[PDB]
């Protein structure tokens, strides 16, 4: 042990004491509670740094706990008496910055009203749906303790094993059994671990780091992403440039904190090539993060030009500010996205030098990377730090740091290595050949017409709700619950998963066991996915309400969705859906563009359609005219044409919504477009005909 | 301060809004085809000696556009649901009328043309088998596209307006006097595309291979500069075209 690594597992185990007095073990409160726990941990197994940490949880004179501290002979461990007193005040103060029955469970940061069914985080198992409040039976974190205990008893006593099983058992457990309230343990105690190293690091056994300019919030954010990876000159090259910026983005931040001495519970988040981390103020810190901000964008401009620039800014800030008086952390937040936005206007402006495809083809079966140096063998990619070396299923990992997808779990990794579990959404379907689908062989799984589906979808609002976050643990929560859904559950979605909470959607035939979906990015709250264009139709209605349930219905979803030929080129596919999920949010969010369509220009009729909508208008016309499964109804099999003259009819009232012709011109089939809607003309919207198109023209391509 | 506006009334679709250094180009072209080389060195001389065009921006009608100058990107805050939807849609325009234009250079509020003047449309082909795209440029009624010259009348007559007719021969030229109110600053936005002497305040890298400064870029008492290089002897226009910007500080 050295006051560093103390310091970060104290944080983390400050709060361990609230898990073990909600199960019926100590009978005490949770601070001496959580005492008992690690010290009664420790005595098994036989590991007497557990007996050390467990003074975190008995805390604020001091006459006992300094005895206290002597029977346990620090110089052991190689620390001082008047160490352990700076990490134990420090914590104390750390874990009331981050910041009543005992039955009450989590309520979601999403809808405070809805509470979260006590489970462990398991992206295989049901989704996370806020829904009516229960308190947790008593046996439930009595489970949860005991495979808690089991786990801490095989881990390595490092913050990066420590972190993995505090969040796969405390994700969804209230850090403090109020009614309301928004806040997981795991991020209450990983952000107490996160601020309390940053004043280790500060220089602070002292309200002098509370009131004063401490820390640093330090947000990083990648600029022309959308450029680095839908303008090349094929869908694994795609895939790979997705990939390769997740590695770039770790490069950076792992970096980050080997150089300024933090550990992973430091990163708040790091979604959609957006990171913040909380630091230290020294000095020695600043000039740490200039020299990181100038050799990664230096090597950058080097590698792709002016194509990818990365934004990176930093914010001197006190105790004070991770909190609310009379909301200083937004307003904190608010003065650091200003910076960055600067920033983005200077790009590369940290070179003065400014004014004067065989790796990545090559990038199924591997398990992560190892960071290890630039010039080692088996490096596959570089980032602007160090090399990343494939490990493999079979095989050993190499580097001082293993990235692992998509698990809490090591697995075989040696001791020393440093684990960082990274998640990634990558579905894909399989090809009659182990490799991914081709743009080709997903558009000829289509029924009726063979075009291949695109959707980019991004969620409404999300940095106002964000902006609405009192606390760096509140943050922490709605960010990693958030990221979650996009890089954990887009993949259970696909599979055909949540079939209950999804229900009726929009559809054009049986959801398939492989479906011919591939997924481009799915991070932070927004994803890109290709596929057959009727199955990627209906994945659309299918993640808008898997995510309705998430949220509380509070958060919403806008959808572009495109319908290409197979032989269009990405650059103009991603254009057209960026054009449309920008037109679908211009028209007031939670709308889907669900096909191009002609309108008056006369700023009365959106393009886009309200989900509920359109979702009504499929439930009304789709199963009077389609059978399923590529085919029309019986009657309509010679009587096709009917549905042509409608759209030929929807045009008359396109050339003018106001020439009643179209009255003339019009069965027992379409009953509520026959008439002249009163409502609609007074309300100054659209006439029921205006709409129907979005149904027929997607049943007409399903019969071709 | 007052210019001449050169406007392309266009005979047809455009492929380009072309840039400064592409009508540059194309007038010391145009210039060495009517009055041989002894010419374009006289042209490089008055420009190089103060004279300035701009970059192409659209006209309707009777109103001019002029390039959103990035000062007014970090000054927005200057209902909560009327703030952040309508501040993403000013970080998106890339024009602004003159009357605007104008307020913008002052950090006063102002307000986005609703329609711009052209449509990007960019008509797909079938090749022998894949699918290219040429970016098209289409033109509402009486709508075209103009640049801004600056600089002597004897310059402007003797090689500004030869070579633009003869540049003529897709579109027709006329042009009229042009002011823009501009408040004195240390602080100025480029009309123009420019390769820069000085690092700029605020900028868009714009890459062609050369680096510009893209138009609407913030500098400080930066003339940018033009290059001479050999490839079978060629100038390349990347001088600015400043009007004083009031920034805010931070
Ligand atoms: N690895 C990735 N693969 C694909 N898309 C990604 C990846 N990481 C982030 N994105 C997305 O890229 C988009 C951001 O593109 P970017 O070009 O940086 O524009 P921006 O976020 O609007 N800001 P700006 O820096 O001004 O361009 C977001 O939708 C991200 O979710
Ligand atoms: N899970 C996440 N955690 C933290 N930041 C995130 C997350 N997802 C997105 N962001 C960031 O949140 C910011 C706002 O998201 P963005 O999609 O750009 O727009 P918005 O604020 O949601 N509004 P809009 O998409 O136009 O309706 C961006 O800087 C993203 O990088
Ligand atoms: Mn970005
Ligand atoms: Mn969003
Ligand atoms: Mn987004």
């Amino acid at each position: 042990m050295e006051i560093d690594e103390l310091t970060a597992l104290g944080g983390l185990l400050h709060d361990i004491g609230k898990p073990v007095q909600r199960a019926g073990l100590y009978s005490g409160d949770h601070s001496t509670q959580g005492a008992r726990f690690l010290r009664d941990l420790a005595e098994n197994t036989g590991r007497a740094e557990y007996e050390l940490l467990s003074l975190f949880s008995e805390f604020h004179n001091d006459e006992l706990m300094i005895r206290r501290i002597k029977e346990l002979s620090p110089e052991r461990f190689g620390l001082t008496m008047e160490d352990v007193l700076n990490a134990l005040w420090i914590v104390y103060e750390a874990d009331n910055l981050a910041s009543p029955q005992a039955s009450r469970p989590l309520y979601s940061v999403f809808n405070p009203g809805k509470a979260y069914p006590w489970a462990e985080l398991d992206f295989e198992k049901e989704l996370p749906v806020p829904g009516d409040v229960f308190s947790i039976r008593s046996q439930d974190y009595r489970e949860l303790v005991k495979r808690l205990w089991e786990e801490l008893s095989k881990a390595k006593l490092r913050s990066d094993r420590l972190l993995p099983v505090l969040e796969k058992y405390l994700t969804f457990v209230s850090s403090v059994t109020s009614e309301g309230n928004i806040i997981s343990l795991y991020d209450h105690m990983r952000m107490t671990s996160a601020i309390a190293l940053a004043m280790l690091r500060a220089g602070c056994a002292e309200g002098r780091c509370r009131k004063e300019k401490r820390f640093l919030l330090i947000e990083g954010d990648f600029s022309g992403i959308q450029d680095f990876i839908y303008r090349v000159s094929t869908l694994k090259y795609l895939r790979a440039r997705s990939a390769y910026l997740e590695l770039i983005g770790w490069d950076v931040v792992l970096e980050i904190l080997s150089r300024l001495g933090l550990t992973r519970a430091n990163v708040v988040f790091n979604a959609g090539g957006h990171f913040m981390i909380i630091a230290q103020n020294t000095p020695d810190a600043v000039k740490e993060l200039e020299e990181i901000r100038a050799k990664a964008v230096e090597w950058l401009y080097r590698e792709f030009e002016s194509d990818l620039y990365l934004a990176i800014e930093w914010e001197p800030v006190s105790g004070r500010e991770f909190g609310r008086e009379g909301n200083l952390f937004a307003e904190a937040r608010k003065r650091l996205k200003h910076k960055l936005t600067v920033r983005k206007l200077k790009r590369f402006g940290e070179i003065k030098g400014l004014f004067e495809c065989n790796r990545l083809v090559s990038l199924p079966k591997l398990l992560g990377f190892g960071r290890t140096a630039k010039n080692d063998a088996g490096v596959l990619v570089e980032g602007p730090f160090s090399g990343f070396v494939p490990y493999l299923q079979g095989g050993r990992p190499v580097g001082e740091q293993i990235l692992v997808k998509n698990t809490l779990n090591p697995g075989e990794i040696p001791e020393s290595a440093q684990f960082v579990p990274y998640f990634v959404a990558d579905y894909f379907k399989k090809d009659p050949k182990g490799g991914v689908a081709t743009f080709e062989e997903l558009s000829m799984a289509s029924t009726g017409t063979r075009r291949l589906g695109v959707m980019k979808g991004d969620v409404d609002r999300l940095g106002e709700f964000f902006s609405s976050m009192d606390s760096p643990s509140k943050l922490a929560t709605a960010s990693r619950f958030m990221d979650y859904f996009f890089k954990g559950y887009i993949g259970a979605i696909i599979e055909g998963k949540f079939g209950y909470i999804i229900g009726d959607v929009p559809s054009l035939r049986d959801w398939p066991e492989e479906p011919d979906i591939v997924v481009v990015y799915a991070g932070g709250d927004d994803f890109f996915i290709v596929g057959a264009w009727d199955q990627i139709f209906e994945l659309a209605f299918r993640v808008r309400r898997a995510f309705n349930a998430y949220t509380g219905g509070k958060l919403t979803l806008s959808v572009g969705l495109g319908y290409f030929d197979e032989r269009t080129p990405i650059y103009r596919m991603a254009d057209v859906v960026s054009e449309r999920l920008d037109t679908a949010k211009d028209e007031g969010r939670n709308r889907v563009f669900v096909v191009g369509r002609s309108r008056p220009l006369d700023g009365k009729h959106k393009l886009s359609y309200e989900w509920n909508h359109y979702e009504e208008l499929w439930r009304t016309y789709a199963p009077r005219i389609y059978a399923g499964n590529g085919r029309l109804k019986g009657k309509l099999e010679s009587k096709k044409g009917l549905l042509w003259k409608l759209l030929e009819i929807r045009e008359l009232y396109v050339r003018d919504p106001n020439d009643v012709r179209w009255a003339y011109l019009t069965s027992d089939l379409f009953p509520e477009l026959v008439g002249i809607d009163t409502k609609a003309v007074e309300r100054k919207e659209p006439q029921p005909v205006y709409w129907v198109d979005g149904v027929l023209k997607i049943v007409l391509m399903a019969v071709r | 301060p007052k210019f001449i506006a050169v406007k392309l009334i266009p005979k047809g679709p455009f492929r380009d809004i072309p840039r400064a250094d592409t009508l540059f180009g194309a007038i010391g072209n145009a210039i060495s085809a009517i009055h041989g080389q002894s010419a374009v060195e006289e042209l490089v001389d008055a420009f190089v000696g103060g004279a300035r065009i701009s970059s192409a921006f659209p006209y309707s009608g009777d109103t001019y556009y002029l390039p959103k100058p990035l000062s007014v990107e970090p000054a927005l805050e200057g209902d909560e649901e009327e703030r952040y939807t309508t501040a993403k849609r000013l970080r998106k325009a890339k024009y602004l009328d003159l009357k605007n234009f104008e307020l913008a250079l002052r950090l006063r509020p102002f307000t986005i043309p609703e329609e711009i003047p052209y449509a990007r449309v960019d008509v797909p082909r079938v090749v022998l088998s894949s699918i290219y795209f040429w970016e098209e440029i289409r033109f509402r009624e009486k709508s075209g596209v103009y640049f801004l010259y600056s600089g002597p009348r004897e310059v402007f007559d003797g090689y500004i307006a030869p070579a633009m007719r003869f540049l003529g021969d897709l579109f027709e030229v006329e042009f009229h006097e042009m002011k823009i109110d501009a408040p004195g600053s240390e602080y100025s936005v480029t009309l123009s595309n420019a390769l820069p002497t000085k690092t700029p305040v605020l900028w868009r890298l714009l890459r062609k291979r050369m680096t510009f400064i893209a138009e609407g870029s913030i500098v400080k008492n930066d003339p940018g500069g033009m290059e001479r290089l050999e490839l079978g002897e060629v100038y390349v226009y990347g001088l600015t075209f400043p009007l004083g910007v009031e920034l805010p500080e931070g």
